[PDB]
């Protein structure tokens, strides 16, 4: 088969180019660490309002200011 | 490079965009103010 | 043809039934459609003869008019009301145009002066699926939304394709014309009971499938396409007089033959609506029907027309065909009015 | 307007016999120029003028046809004083029917109308008398 | 003001294309081991004028066989659309700030085609629909690549929009991970512009001028400069897209010299390449573009769908 | 609004006029049909403007698909018609009558 | 519905995006959300024959949310009364309808 | 048929900021963490209560507190915010990208006279939790008593009686 | 202003029955670029700009290949124009006075549901977002590859079926 | 309505220069002079003709491909979502079975013309 991929690279390589890219394209995501952050950032991004939500008392994991150190921080993405 | 630019203007529209969230309750209270402003200069109107 | 072109041929065409039925919007019951005709011509015009390309240009033009103005109804269904599926609180118009398109597809009366040609420009296998796989789709819209139809105009449409059908079916020679019209006639029935109960238009549509299925192989196993031809079955075929016999007298309506049935249960559920007229015009021209199925098994059975100084070569030879499916089918489409309780709910 | 086919049942039978007959004359006409715009669609003329032609003869034939309907109908409604009676219909069909034979020029045509039409016309108004229904409401 | 900022953005460009026409003729005289126009002016500056002046001093044609309307109309949208294509270009403030103006580029030169189109139908000439059904198949052959490319340039840019393009190569061009699709881009916008080797709409050793053979002196002038502005109005593109000016918000004047400088270097390109090859068989092109560029271009498209997400290197909505 | 969208319906309804008047060409009434799309395309992504619903964008550019399909193989039909009667004509494909 | 196989397998294909009251992009709204959702709300376990006639007062709030049929003519019968007063000289805009306002912020 | 109620032009009458956007813009991510409670606050009662006209003292509670942090602003450090909004006024889009050497002089000012501290990346974009002292709505829709349902038929299934009643079968 | 989409609504109905009027597919194919242009316009001034350059392109390319098509099977030695023939020029002058009238008596007689021209160019925005940043309408068609899947699979197999089905066809 | 007034100026100087073509220079039109050129000699027959043509399969296989394209192009959009796989799946899907008609008409020999 070698012969024929060789053969095919001499001839017809842009076929080979294309059919590799093609493989590249869908391994890749596959392959590498930094795929996860996509959505993260997607989802990170404050496209609308933070519409907030009444202090029932019972709320210890959620912030009552932006600068109160509670909830999601976005470090990992300020040194990434 | 266009990945390390890209992320960068990520967090610069993460900058801009937090800034939009600052100001929103400003101009929503404004908006509702000045919308029943209209309304009741339209209403006596109106009733003229 | 290669087996790849063929795979996703048919493979579309088996689809876009599926995802009409299967679907709650309306749009996709529209591509669904789309998916059928668009896959369907090219086994009509494999053959490659002008009346395989005539019957492919009349079916087209046809089927994207009737589809434009479903379209056009779903558009303004959603334009009012902001939803997709129809709701009780829709235009009467709306449904009345989708309605009238959904016969032209089906090819009703008036809508029908397409289906004839197009069926006698085919081959036969394609007929088979034109009449029995391509009416569901949108009966299945027409189940849908059945308490929101107007009975007069599937009633004038219904009383229409009979009186057409009989009428048209009578003087033709050639065989597919026939089951065009028998489809046309069978149809008028399947509608003219759907708002009442749909429960039965399903199994006037199974029923006649399964009668017109087995007809349609007997055409193909000798390709017989006239009258004079399958007068020539008593001598290559004789094995088959008896069920063609059979079930063209069902398809006619006699009993004690299953195709009685669909006929007695909606005459039935019509007058439990006083639809005394209807039902009486209906079965009066299902008579007609059955006078040229009649005729035919004259033809055919009853009397033996003159052959020909070639066909003892076929006898000579052997078949491979008919099928399983064919005697399975012609029992179950004749001798099975007795389970009618199991067939009708 | 449908209320104009309807003042038809606003009075019975021997009264009103002339509106009666303009109210059969123009459903007739209405017939006749269905009928020519399927033959003429269908079956198409050598000449506009000749499809014309075809119109106008169809539909002055229905609107004869619906004029004697109406106008005997009403007539024996007026004489032997039954207005109740389907047999007063049946002439009048049956006189509908020896127009369309005299118009086609076929005494076998006025005899099938007349069986024909009297049938029709006379189980129309056993229709409207035992309060039939020809396009019902499902209902169940 | 607007109005002399129209003035300002179409006096020049209209200049443009006739010293570019000038340029064209001494560049192909060098090369060919002569001088070009010197006589009419100082180095030739005035043979342009005097061409155009010619022409429009001309009797035109009103032939028998042609559709006036069509054969009137087609030059007037040619020129349009020339002069159109130039509104929303950032250089590096646009006059039109369009948030898709790529598709408003993809959509007015698919348009200039129509032109070409019925003016040869109209014309009723042989040689007229044979230039139109050339042009017919140089398109088809074409814009299926040139939207696939410039979309995968795009999916780094985040918008159709050209001012992002300025901030996007705000630190290095889109040539480096983009040289592959640049180079079909740059052979795709030779054939847009029906220019050497894709001279086919009006091939003279073929067709004796395709399209134009019955057009004469002023709409064929409109013809001619609309086909000179559109070669500057793609090089600009490639040099906005693929190369990238200097952009400083103090300093746009810098970004407009360096675009004009990248945008006379890809001219001059476009007339060395008339200069040094012969001429396709259109059914070359065609072939070329389906087997080369298109499989090539979707794997390119592909490779730049992933390419953002397995390097989270999404761009911004705005 | 109301006035554009019963001028989308006047001209709907005056393409599918001309779809089922015949002329001698074929492709006429291809380009007819074409318009009906347009028309309904139209229709509804004002529609969906309208209602700010941007879940029935992806509705018009279905339709348009499906339309570009048909008008594929209606395209495909008109050569085999031409390659057998050397023209577009309608009143050549009569001879279904039998 | 023919074929309920969505329902069946417990999926959703096209049923998740049929009316105006469904999830759109990035949390926004369709114009005549509540009432959608008030309609079919009150429609819910009933049927259609019962709905049009129970839920026809949110119906009808929701045909004129999105038509707009009544608030078109009450707008139409001011304008036409203002233009007869003017025509026949018994009304003056005030400042804030003749574009000499005070522009608030 | 019913009457809708509006305000009266003075009932909304408020003192407003005039003041322009580049300014708010540079000024928004201290304008954050300073008057977070009463921005979240009149924002919280907005979505609760549906009505611009319920929830119009906590906008006027906004606009002063909004006026009072750009007071705290004049008095102090007036100029370097003012290079600052100037600086960043002149964008087409008005960027912070820009105008960094003026923001951190503005961002030292304040966190040398004020004690303020600029918000960092992901602060603001975040869900906070609001103390009020107004109750929950009943019904914030307005929505009416919902229709009763149809009875569902109880009881233990058994076959037919007399099996199916069709013309003259026996089962 | 205010008559704006409604000059652009009849021009798109001037030019839909220039079309069934079916003259030579050239100028038929001409009305139609010319109606998706004006479809283009009034989808741009009621929100949406991608969906009208979409169908603009789409359909310019579909005129090219029509143009290439009847070049070679839909043409006449006198191609028909809308002029050429007296009736057909008769019929569209009749066609743009009847649009007129029903207009004129639709305004009078008829409610404002319909055609208000009195009371035009108040309702083309009904309600709008002042405070938005994604609104753009490709975020719409862009859903079919997050939520709305069905859609997509269903339009890429309609092109790969017809790819092969077109091959069938033309097969000789 | 900037954009109005910038298009409607290049009408008005397209259409200015074709009125000063037309109305300024000398005329003397003769029928030998405005009738049709085919290179000095006499044309055999109209124009108006069918012009058959060869690449009529690749211009209805490009109809679909603008299709597929206008189905590609939401992607700057599609990949400001949160769920990312499901774009990079039917992306990938989409242009594989482009390609994958694309090869089977080369293969099937659509791409090359009829002689
Ligand atoms: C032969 C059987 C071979 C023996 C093998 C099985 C051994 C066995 O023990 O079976 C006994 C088995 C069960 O016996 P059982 O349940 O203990 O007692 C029977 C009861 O009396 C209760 O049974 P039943 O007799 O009352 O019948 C129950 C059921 C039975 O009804 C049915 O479902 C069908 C019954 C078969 C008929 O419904 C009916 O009552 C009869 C409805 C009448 C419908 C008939 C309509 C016929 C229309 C004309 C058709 C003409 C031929 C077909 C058309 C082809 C063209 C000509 O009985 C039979 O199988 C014989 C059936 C008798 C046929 C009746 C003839 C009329
Ligand atoms: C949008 C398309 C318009 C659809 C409605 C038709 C309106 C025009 C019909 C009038 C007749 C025009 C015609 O067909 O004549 C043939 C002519 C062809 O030339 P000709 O055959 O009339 O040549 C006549 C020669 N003289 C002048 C000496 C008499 O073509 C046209 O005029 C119409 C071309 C359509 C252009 C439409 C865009 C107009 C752009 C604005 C200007
Ligand atoms: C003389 C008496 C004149 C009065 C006629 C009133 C008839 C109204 C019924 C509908 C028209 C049916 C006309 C007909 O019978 O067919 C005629 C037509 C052939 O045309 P042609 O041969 O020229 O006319 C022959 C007449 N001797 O052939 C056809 O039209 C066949 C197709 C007719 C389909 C009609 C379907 C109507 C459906 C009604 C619901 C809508
Ligand atoms: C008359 C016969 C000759 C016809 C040929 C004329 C030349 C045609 C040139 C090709 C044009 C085709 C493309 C359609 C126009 C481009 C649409 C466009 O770019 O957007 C319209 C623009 C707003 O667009 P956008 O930036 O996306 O929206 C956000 C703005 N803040 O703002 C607008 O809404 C303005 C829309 C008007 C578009 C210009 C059309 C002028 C037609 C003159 C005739
Ligand atoms: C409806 C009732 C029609 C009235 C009968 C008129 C018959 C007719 O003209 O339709 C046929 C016509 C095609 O006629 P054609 O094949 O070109 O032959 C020359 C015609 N003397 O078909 C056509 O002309 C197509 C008409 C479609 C456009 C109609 C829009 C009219 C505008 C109002
Ligand atoms: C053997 S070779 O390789 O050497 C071979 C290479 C090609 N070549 C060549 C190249 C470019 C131009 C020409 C002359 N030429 C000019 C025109 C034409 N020009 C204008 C025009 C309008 C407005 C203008 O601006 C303003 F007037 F200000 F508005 C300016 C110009 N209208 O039409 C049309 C046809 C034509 O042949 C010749 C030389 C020979």
């Amino acid at each position: 088969i070698s012969a024929f991929l060789k053969n095919a690279w001499a001839k017809e390589p842009v076929l080979v180019v294309s059919f590799s890219v093609w493989g590249l394209a869908i391994i890749m995501p596959m392959i590498s660490p930094y795929t996860k952050y996509a959505s993260m950032i997607n989802k990170a991004t404050p496209y609308n309002y933070p519409v907030p939500v009444r202090d029932d008392g019972n709320m210890p994991d959620v912030p009552s200011h932006p600068q109160d150190p509670l909830g999601p921080s976005l470090d990992w993405l300020k040194n990434l | 490079r266009m990945m390390r630019w890209n992320q960068e203007r990520r967090r610069l529209l993460i900058e801009d965009l937090e800034a939009r969230i600052a100001l929103m309750p400003l101009f929503q209270a404004e908006k509702d103010r000045r919308t029943l402003q209209i309304l009741r200069e339209n209403l006596e109107e109106e009733a003229i | 043809m290669n087996p790849i072109t063929l795979a996703i041929i048919y493979f579309t065409i088996f689809l876009g039934p599926v995802i009409t039925m299967s679907s709650t919007n309306l749009m996709l019951m529209w591509v669904g459609l789309e998916f059928s005709l668009l896959a369907i011509i090219p086994m009509l015009i494999n053959k490659k003869n002008p009346r395989s390309t005539e019957a492919a240009t009349k079916y087209f033009v046809t089927q994207a008019t009737a589809s434009m103005i479903i379209l056009l109804a779903i558009v303004l269904n959603y334009k009012q009301l902001g939803t997709w599926m129809f709701q009780q609180q829709t235009n009467g118009l709306i449904l009345n145009m989708t309605l009238m398109a959904l016969s032209m597809k089906l090819g009703l009366a008036p809508f029908h002066f397409w289906l004839p040609e197009v069926t006698q420009g085919i081959p036969l296998h394609m007929g088979l699926i034109l009449l029995t796989w391509q009416k569901i789709a949108p009966l299945s819209i027409l189940i849908q939304i059945y308490p929101l139809l107007n009975s007069t105009i599937i009633l004038m449409l219904a009383i229409t394709s009979i009186f057409m059908g009989a009428w048209g079916g009578l003087n033709q020679t050639q065989m597919r014309k026939i089951m065009a019209y028998s489809s046309i006639a069978h149809m008028g029935w399947m509608l003219a009971i759907l708002p009442y109960n749909p429960s039965l238009t399903l199994l006037n549509l199974m029923i006649y499938i399964i009668l017109t299925a087995p007809m349609f192989m007997a055409l193909m196993l000798n390709n017989s396409m006239t009258i004079n031809s399958i007068s020539l079955l008593w001598n290559k075929t004789p094995a088959m007089l008896t069920m063609i016999s059979l079930m063209l007298l069902s398809l006619g309506g006699l009993p004690p033959l299953t195709g009685f049935l669909p006929k007695w249960i909606i005459i039935t559920e019509l007058m439990k609506n006083n639809c005394l007229i209807m039902a009486t015009l209906m079965a009066m021209m299902a008579l007609l029907n059955l006078f040229f199925y009649t005729r035919l098994i004259y033809s055919t059975s009853l009397t033996m027309f003159p052959t020909n100084n070639n066909s003892k070569m076929m006898t000579h030879q052997t078949k491979t065909k008919p099928n399983l499916m064919f005697s399975t089918l012609a029992i179950m489409s004749t001798m099975t009015l007795p389970l009618a309780p199991q067939l009708i709910t | 307007v449908k209320r104009f086919f309807e003042s038809y049942h606003e009075v019975p039978d021997g009264t009103q016999c002339h509106r009666k007959t303009y109210i059969t004359t123009a459903l007739g006409g209405i017939c006749g120029i269905i009928g020519s715009a399927y033959s003429v669609s269908l079956n198409p003329a050598d000449s506009t003028l000749e499809a014309v032609a075809r119109v106008g003869r169809y539909t002055f034939t229905a609107a004869a046809i619906g004029a004697m309907f109406g106008l005997t109908t009403c007539v024996s409604a007026q004489v032997r004083e039954k207005p109740d009676d389907p047999l007063n219909y049946f002439i009048g069909g049956c006189a509908g029917g020896l127009t369309l034979g005299a118009r086609t020029h076929s005494y076998g045509t006025a005899a099938m109308g007349c069986v024909y039409m009297g049938t029709a016309a006379a189980l129309f108004k056993i229709g409207k008398l035992e309060g039939w229904e020809l396009f019902p409401t499902p209902k169940v | 003001m607007f109005f002399i900022n129209i003035l300002t953005l179409l006096v020049p460009i209209l200049i443009a294309m006739a010293f570019l026409t000038l340029v064209e003729r001494k560049i192909l005289g060098y090369m060919q081991l002569r001088k070009g126009p010197n006589i009419v002016g100082p180095y030739g500056i005035l043979q342009p004028f005097a061409d155009a002046m010619k022409l429009f001093m001309k009797e035109p044609m009103r032939p028998l066989t042609t559709s006036m309307s069509l054969f009137i109309i087609a030059p007037t949208l040619s020129l349009t659309l020339a002069l159109s294509l130039w509104v929303p270009l950032p250089m590096p403030h646009p006059l039109i700030n369009l948030n898709l103006g790529i598709l408003f580029i993809l959509a007015t030169s698919s348009l200039s085609v129509y032109s070409i189109l019925w003016s040869g139908w109209a014309s009723n000439s042989k040689y007229s629909l044979f230039g139109a059904l050339r042009a017919v198949a140089q398109t088809i052959s074409y814009e299926v690549t040139m939207a696939i490319i410039l979309l995968s340039v795009l999916l780094m840019n985040g918008s159709y929009s050209l001012q992002t393009l300025i901030t996007t190569q705000e630190h290095m061009w889109l040539l480096l991970p983009a040289w592959p699709m640049a180079m079909m881009w740059f052979i795709s916008t030779l054939a847009e512009t029906n220019r050497a080797p894709f001279d086919l709409t009006e091939g003279e050793s073929e067709l004796v001028s395709g399209f134009n053979v019955e057009y004469a002196a002023g709409p064929f002038a409109l013809f001619f400069m609309a086909e000179y502005t559109n070669i500057i109005l793609m090089n600009a593109l490639t040099t906005i897209i693929f190369l990238g000016p200097l952009y400083y918000i103090n300093l746009p004047e810098l970004y407009s010299t360096n675009f004009m400088m990248e945008a006379l270097l890809l001219s001059s390109t476009f007339l060395w390449i008339r200069a040094s090859y012969p001429r396709f068989r259109y059914d070359q092109l065609m072939h070329l573009l389906w087997k080369n560029f298109l499989p090539l271009t979707l794997a390119l498209c592909m490779w730049h769908i992933s390419l953002p997400i397995f390097t989270a290197g999404v761009p911004p909505y705005m | 609004m109301p006035s554009t969208f019963f001028n989308l319906t006047m001209a709907f309804s005056l393409s599918l006029l001309g779809t089922l008047m015949f002329r001698s060409h074929l492709m006429s009434t291809l380009l007819c049909l074409e318009g009906m799309v347009l028309s309904l395309f139209i229709m509804t992504s004002v529609t969906s403007l309208n209602s700010n619903s941007m879940s029935s964008m992806p509705i018009p550019i279905t339709i348009l698909v499906f339309a570009a399909c048909e008008a594929a193989v209606g395209l495909a039909l008109l050569v085999k018609v031409s390659n057998t009667y050397g023209t577009d004509y309608v009143q050549n494909l009569n001879l279904l009558q039998c | 519905p023919f074929l309920d196989i969505q329902k069946k397998l417990g999926i959703s294909l096209d049923r998740h995006f049929m009316f105006l009251s469904a999830e759109q992009p990035y949390k926004n709204a369709a114009r005549c959300h509540a009432f959608e959702k008030e309609w079919i709300e009150c429609a819910h376990g009933i049927g259609g024959t019962r709905a049009k006639k129970e839920c026809k007062i949110e119906f009808d709030d929701f045909e004129e949310c999105l038509l707009r049929y009544k608030t078109m003519r009450r707008m139409h019968d001011i304008k036409k009364q203002r233009e007869k007063l003017m025509k026949e000289g018994k009304y003056t805009p005030p400042p804030h309808h003749s574009g000499r306002e005070e522009p608030r912020p | 048929p019913g009457i809708v109620e509006l305000p009266t032009l003075e009932e909304l009458k408020v003192e407003e900021v005039k003041v322009s956007s580049a300014v708010l813009k540079a000024a928004a991510h201290h304008y954050g963490a300073q008057c977070d409670k009463t921005n979240k606050e009149f924002m919280l009662c907005r979505w609760e209560e549906k009505d611009p006209r319920r929830c119009l003292k906590e906008g006027k509670l906004v606009n002063g507190c909004a006026l009072n942090f750009f007071r705290q602003i004049k008095s102090h450090c007036a100029e370097p915010f003012t290079e600052y909004w100037t600086c960043l006024d002149y964008s087409n889009m008005q960027l912070f990208r820009h105008c960094r050497q003026q923001q951190a002089k503005f961002d030292q000012c304040v966190l040398d006279k004020l004690g303020w501290v600029r918000p960092d990346l992901g602060q603001l974009s975040k869900v906070t939790k609001v103390k009020t002292d107004r109750p929950l709505p009943e019904n914030p829709y307005h929505s009416r008593a919902r229709p009763e349902p149809n009875p569902v038929i109880e009881g233990d299934l058994k076959p037919a009686k007399h099996g199916t009643r069709f013309f003259f079968w026996t089962v | 202003m205010n008559n704006y989409i409604f000059v652009l609504s009849s021009l798109f109905l001037v030019g839909c029955l220039g079309l069934a009027l079916k003259p030579s597919p050239i100028y038929g194919g001409l009305g139609l670029i010319v109606s998706g242009f004006v479809g283009c316009l009034m989808v741009l001034g009621f929100g949406g700009s991608f969906l009208g350059l979409m169908v603009f392109l789409i359909y310019l390319g579909g005129m090219l290949v029509v143009f290439g098509y009847t070049t070679a099977m839909a043409t006449e030695e006198y191609p028909e124009t809308w002029g050429s023939n007296w009736l057909i020029l008769g019929f569209l002058v009749l066609g743009v006075i009847m649009e007129v009238f029903l207009i004129c008596v639709l305004n009078y007689y008829d409610e404002v549901g319909v055609i208000n021209l009195d009371g035009l160019g108040d309702w083309l925005m009904y309600e709008v977002d002042d405070v938005g940043v994604m609104l753009e309408g490709g975020i719409g068609v862009a859903a079919m590859y997050s939520c709305a899947t069905w859609m997509m699979v269903v339009a890429g197999w309609s092109l790969f079926a017809g790819i092969f089905i077109i091959i069938e066809i033309t097969r000789d | 309505m900037n954009l109005y007034t910038v298009i409607f100026i290049n009408i008005l100087l397209s259409l200015t220069l074709i009125l000063v073509a037309f109305w300024l220079p000398q005329m003397n039109l003769y029928s030998e002079k405005a009738n049709p050129y085919e290179c000095g000699f006499d044309p055999t027959s109209s124009a108006r003709l069918p012009f058959s043509m060869k690449f009529f399969l690749v211009a209805i296989t490009f109809l679909l491909f603008d299709l597929e394209i206008a189905l590609l192009l939401p992607l700057p959009w599609a990949i400001q979502t949160i769920k990312t796989s499901t774009m990079m799946i039917m992306a990938f899907i989409l242009v594989t079975i482009l390609s994958l008609g694309l090869a089977y008409e080369w293969t099937q020999k659509g791409l090359e013309w009829t002689e």
